[PDB]
């Protein structure tokens, strides 16, 4: 006799996900989750460039290490990219202080300009402008930090110095400056004439002294003395004075920052190209709508969550019995 | 399944079925085809296709999360970031996991409660003007056409005007 | 729903019952009304109470929680103190949606699966001295006062009283 | 014939609720988890009333700014609320050290005792004890911290000074005090008379020596000096010494300081009412024994959880289809 | 339950059933006994030894988490430390204590879909030679010997071969 | 007529479970997941054995306390145990530089050699090494920390003294010293003989000079003077350089370490037992491979993940209804 059935759909289909119950089931329909594809390349995040130190890290930047190709005097980014062979850093032996909060400070620029804070040629009467050392040797001849300043004696005397900068850029600016600490009280007369000379730098947020130590240190780079790098942001209209009689490596460029959200650094070795991403991470750029990936922990712009999986593949249709 | 219907009374699906989840395969004198139940399957896709979108909407957008720097004298710093890290990425893995398991299994049972349900639901409609010959198969005591096919396969089937017939035939 | 019978094969609800989530009407000489089934009803308030009570209880109190303070030199800790809120709070909002949308699904289905299983006990205690009519309604092929209604009701339905009379009727 | 039909509930109810499947379903009965109402009052918390530091903030209350209205001798709090226009906080410029430790040891402090450790007329013999500032201006003449005592020189001559206090209040005592930097070398003579000034600060688990820096700094509240100012808390039974011979703001009265448990400090525009509550937000007090609330993240005492939700209703009837 | 079958129309269980979870008592002229029925039980543990077994896995190894100090003047990053550990412990007993709940309540479900789907492949099997008793039992309208009830046990029931004696005895 | 039933499993199981419905339901068959066992001892951690200090605390085992049991020159270890109360510590008052920093270095350490970094008689020419105080007393009579050196004036001159160490031992060196400030001048001329004394210290990547504080300090274990302690890890191949005029309390022994995975810090009260386990707590060593504990939530090794829950059981079997 006539006859009607019900039934449901099977396809070729070779999809596997698993259940609580089960594992690898065959299911006619699904959709994965889980993105695990990028493009392996540096992209620009939401129509703005990075900022590529190249052969520098952010301590050789800022400093200007003669080696780091100079960059315009005037950028933007949308994130920052340091290499893994970061060789060219500091280039003459000591401390930088507060390094890792500047770096958190610089997480949240989005621009900066490049400007002449005290210019060479009239900053400094009466001293000497001309210091350069092999540590920061640059094309096989000695040189020096391209925003700062080896204030030394001139004539047999170092005149106490006094210099303030008025910020009317209407931005922070970031001011850098060095404390020269030689390695015995002979280097110490030769370079500044002052046995007892002292730093002073102040603003309305900022005060503090530097004093000299003198110490026989093991040689790095060759150099038995230390350099300490300083640093701080002159707020807006606020005014920054250097007070010195000696040991003074002076701020000479400087710069006026533009904050922005959802920068950062990361580090990569991977190349720019002309392309352009929401997401980018240190292996490459991500173009996806999909909730979860397993490519990268560090991710710049909006990104899929990172998760450890393997795989993640919901099922849609039917458990797929084609037999 | 949990409802008994897919790989259950139901052994197989059909390949032959290509516009639809659920639906009928049908053979009398005029021949014989599948078709597929629409409004069963547009509900299912359209359940699946809220559940789908519900997973992806819960996962907000990551904004730019990056690695922090600490010198040799704040390892204590460095381990607690690390501890954060590590704590947040354990967690959103053991979620993902599992959520999309729970569902993978609440999807397949699903399916196997609407199959079983569209089944339930003919057999309703039928009566005793056809017999259960298992496999999810009816066979008509009494002449079904195309017309007739269709006035179940769309839940109008008259009972009445067949059951004379049918009585007939089942003796 | 999952099961079939709440906006399945029984259409609607009835304002008309208003004393439980599910019961009796019926109709005979005597008049009509309707009643609903206490003991199915309160397992079920009982049970729903315990799932919400649960969800409450697994929320433990919150205590003191509120902002710090960095001064300007310590922008990574600051940072690290909204890492740790904002992953907190993102974890919570996950958690909380996904229960109660988890548990509305499974509530739904529970009380289909009530419905379901109330049908299925009267047909079973009925038997062939009824036919079902669809709706979730069964027609007797005998005479059923209030008394024989509360029988069914409470669960101690006599077959074997009505097997004859309602044989007669069948023919 | 006679019909029995089995059925469900159907009502006039309109709640909706959110499923996996489906949105927007209509159901007889559910219960809202998601606190959002509050009485947009402070309230006192289980009994006890906060602490209203009104036209002050912490630094300001603890060094006594004049501006700021004299609180009780003894007070007690279950929490304290500052206002988001704490105009009034430090009045003489420069840094406050570990203020934000300060605030952290505060957040776990129940009560506090304002007393006298160095009466003013008695403490510091041969020394001026009548410094103000107009930095500090108070009704319109020049004044001074309500705690802190400007000892200056004295007939010509600043005698070093040395004193200690014994805490016998069998609670830990936090001591301020804070140290002047003149701007330039005449007015450290004037002041204090020794351009060498030192101070020490002494007890069993404190030692630091203070120097002051002598430099032009940028005018601030028409300043060119600076005033820094620290603390410590000076345990049961411990003592502390002051030991100066200038440059000296030395403590006049200080706080013996009681521990609670479920304090902490919030900010609010709101206002004291005569009502009570077991938990407080900066917005206004939860009466509630819901497990969720989407009013605000600070939360005194007893709270639900907050998230960012807008609704989470739970159904507890079935779907309703009253047709 | 929520497929009615556990605690439900089979209102108790069998201790005198040892060798699995669901399976058959049988009566005819040789005697009586139990047997479990090896295909359900074994696919049943399986499941089960699976959902056990993914519950472990997703717990990934512990590795040493210590204590950590701070001197008086690092009371912030105490706290902090604190409300990471904390938050972290809250939110693991939080996803234990539920994931064992819901699975729990998944178990029992399990279970009961598995003992009403035996109980309808040996119903759809039997058909019309046999009349449900209640209590989930048939009592057959035709002689049935321990080699009958092996074909019923092991799903090859040959429904025709006792079609005429049950007809015979239905009358 | 003939019959056959279909039914399910029973018992006399009394385990019961949770469920979302359901609290206490009685199942045939379950499985706990929540380990609350262990054997209340200290056990070795994968064939390795714990470093017990005993009497002394991280500070009193580095500096040398003489009141701790001398442990052997060379030790391994696969977690470090205090006791509760170790009260020889620091035994002469004053402060621990970046102590909690130190404990977080040694925490990652598996191994070290005590080895004679400057050899007692021959490493200071002309100072005396026999100094000793009564607040580090041994065996009744006064006596010195093992680790360190008082170095005082000899003949009634201290001269300037300059050392430094190689390091040739091809894994970091961990070097302590310590600077002693004496309360009042007199002390100061008669223990070292110069009033403007200084301490240097330097390697290629540390540098600080010391300066003692003369003050009259509370007495604290009977001393009025203070000893504050510093450290540094000297790199392989690095050298350190000590220069002192005076107040040097110098380094004697010093520590080369190894670098470990998986160690830590605990207290304990428990005693070690000849055992070995996988996993050990303070209260005791786990050994299960059950994914919770509710045992302690600190945890040495591959441990369950601590939960504050007082049951987490599983059903496998069904109902169980044996009426
Ligand atoms: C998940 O399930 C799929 C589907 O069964 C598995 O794929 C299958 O893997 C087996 C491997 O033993 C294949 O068997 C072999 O087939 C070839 C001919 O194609 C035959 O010559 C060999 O002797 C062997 O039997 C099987 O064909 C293949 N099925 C399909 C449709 O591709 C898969 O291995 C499962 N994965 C896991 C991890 O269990
Ligand atoms: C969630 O479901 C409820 C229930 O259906 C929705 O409420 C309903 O909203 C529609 C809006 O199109 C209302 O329709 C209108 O009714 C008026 C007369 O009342 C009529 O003159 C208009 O032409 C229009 O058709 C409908 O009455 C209303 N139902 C109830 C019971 O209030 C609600 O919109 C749904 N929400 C979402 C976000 O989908
Ligand atoms: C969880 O469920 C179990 C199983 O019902 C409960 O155990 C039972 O506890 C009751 C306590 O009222 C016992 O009742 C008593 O029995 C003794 C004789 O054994 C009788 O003399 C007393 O008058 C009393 O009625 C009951 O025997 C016992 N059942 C078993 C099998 O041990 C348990 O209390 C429940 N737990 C909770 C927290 O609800
Ligand atoms: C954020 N976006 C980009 C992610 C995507 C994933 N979603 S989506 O919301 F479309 N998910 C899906 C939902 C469904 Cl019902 C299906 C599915 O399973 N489909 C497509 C509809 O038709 C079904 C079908 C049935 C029968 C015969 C042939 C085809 C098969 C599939 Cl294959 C994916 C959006
Ligand atoms: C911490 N507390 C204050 C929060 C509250 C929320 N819970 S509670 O644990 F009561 N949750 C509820 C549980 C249930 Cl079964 C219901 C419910 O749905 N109810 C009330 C009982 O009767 C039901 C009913 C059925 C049929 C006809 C009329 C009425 C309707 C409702 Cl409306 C709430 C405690
Ligand atoms: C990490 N490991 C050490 C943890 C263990 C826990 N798992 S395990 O993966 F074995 N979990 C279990 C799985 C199951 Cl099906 C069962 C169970 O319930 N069993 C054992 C099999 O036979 C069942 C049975 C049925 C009927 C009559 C008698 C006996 C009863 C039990 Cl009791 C535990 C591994
Ligand atoms: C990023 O992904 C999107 C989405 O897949 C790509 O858009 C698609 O591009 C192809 C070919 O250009 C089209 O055939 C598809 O129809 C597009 N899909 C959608 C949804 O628009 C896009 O090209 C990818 N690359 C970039 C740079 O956006
Ligand atoms: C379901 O199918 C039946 C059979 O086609 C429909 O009944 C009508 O059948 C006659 C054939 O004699 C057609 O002329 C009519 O067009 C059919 N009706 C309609 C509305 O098309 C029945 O109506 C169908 N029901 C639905 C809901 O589509
Ligand atoms: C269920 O309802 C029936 C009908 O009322 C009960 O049967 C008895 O019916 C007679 C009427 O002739 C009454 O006099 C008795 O009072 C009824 N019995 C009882 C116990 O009330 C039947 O007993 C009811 N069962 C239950 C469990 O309530
Ligand atoms: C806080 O909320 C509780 C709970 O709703 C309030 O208590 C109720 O007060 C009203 C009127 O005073 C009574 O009709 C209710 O019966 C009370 N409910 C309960 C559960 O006791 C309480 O008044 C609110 N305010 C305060 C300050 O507690
Ligand atoms: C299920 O059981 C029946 C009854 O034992 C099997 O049928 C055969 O019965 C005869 C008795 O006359 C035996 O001699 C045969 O050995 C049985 N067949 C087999 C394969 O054993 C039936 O075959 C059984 N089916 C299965 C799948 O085991
Ligand atoms: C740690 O636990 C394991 C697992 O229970 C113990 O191993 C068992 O030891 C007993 C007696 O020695 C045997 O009867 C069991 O068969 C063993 N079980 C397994 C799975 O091998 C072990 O002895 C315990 N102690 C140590 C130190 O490992």
């Amino acid at each position: 006799g006539d006859t009607i059935c019900i039934g449901y759909h099977a396809n070729n289909s070779t999809d596997t996900v698993d259940t609580v119950l089960e594992k690898n089931v065959t299911v006619t329909h699904s959709v994965n989750l889980l993105e695990d594809s990028h493009n392996g390349k540096l992209c620009r995040l939401k129509g703005i460039a990075p900022l590529q130190l190249g052969k520098c890290n952010i301590a050789g930047w800022l400093l200007g290490n003669p080696e780091c190709d100079p960059l315009l005097p005037v950028r933007s980014w949308s994130y920052i990219v340091e290499t893994p062979n970061s060789e060219n850093g500091i280039c003459y032996p000591g401390d930088f202080i507060d390094y890792e909060e500047l770096r958190e400070q610089l997480s949240s620029v989005s621009s900066f300009e490049r400007f002449e804070i005290f210019p060479k040629e009239s900053s400094w009467p009466n001293h000497n402008t001309n210091g350069v050392t092999a540590a920061c040797s640059h094309e096989g001849k000695s040189s020096f930090y391209r925003n700062l300043l080896w204030l030394t004696e001139k004539e047999g005397s170092y005149p106490k110095l006094k210099n303030s900068y008025v910020n009317k850029k209407g931005k922070e600016v970031l001011v850098l400056w060095g404390i020269h600490h030689p390695p015995n009280s002979k280097e110490q007369q030769n370079l500044y004439q002052n046995e007892n000379a002292y730093v002073s730098v102040v603003t309305s947020n900022y005060n503090r002294r530097f004093t000299p130590e003198i110490a026989e240190r093991p040689k790095v780079r060759d150099q038995a003395g230390r350099m300490n790098y300083y640093w701080t942001l002159l707020k807006p209209g606020d005014t920054i004075i250097f007070e010195a009689n000696g040991n003074l490596i002076a701020p000479m460029y400087a710069f006026a920052l533009s904050r922005g959200f959802g920068s950062g650094i990361i580090t990569s070795n991977a190349s720019m190209h002309e392309c352009n991403t929401k997401c980018q991470t240190p292996l490459g750029a991500i173009n996806s709508s999909l909730p979860y990936q397993n490519i990268h922990p560090v991710t710049i712009g909006e990104c899929p969550k990172y998760v450890r999986s393997a795989k993640l593949r919901m099922v849609t249709g039917l458990r797929n019995i084609p037999s | 399944g949990l409802f008994g219907a897919i790989a259950g009374f139901i052994e197989g699906g059909w390949t032959g079925m290509i516009d639809g989840w659920y639906g009928y395969h049908h053979q009398n004198e005029q021949g014989s085809g599948y078709a597929a139940d629409q409004k069963s399957t547009q509900n299912a896709i359209n359940g699946i296709t809220n559940k789908v979108n519900t997973v992806i909407e819960k996962m907000n957008i990551q904004f730019t999360a990056v690695g922090k720097e600490f010198n040799k004298l704040e390892k204590r710093m460095e381990n607690l970031n690390k501890k954060v890290d590590d704590g947040f990425l354990d967690i959103w893995t053991y979620n993902a996991e599992l959520l999309v398991l729970l569902e993978n299994e609440r999807t397949l049972d699903f399916h196997d409660s609407n199959v079983k349900n569209l089944y339930e639901k003919v057999k309703s409609q039928l009566k005793n003007n056809a017999k259960e010959i298992g496999n999810g198969c009816f066979e008509f005591y009494h002449k079904c056409d195309n017309e007739c096919m269709e006035s179940v396969r769309n839940g109008t089937y008259d009972y009445p005007k067949y059951s004379e017939e049918s009585k007939l035939n089942r003796e």
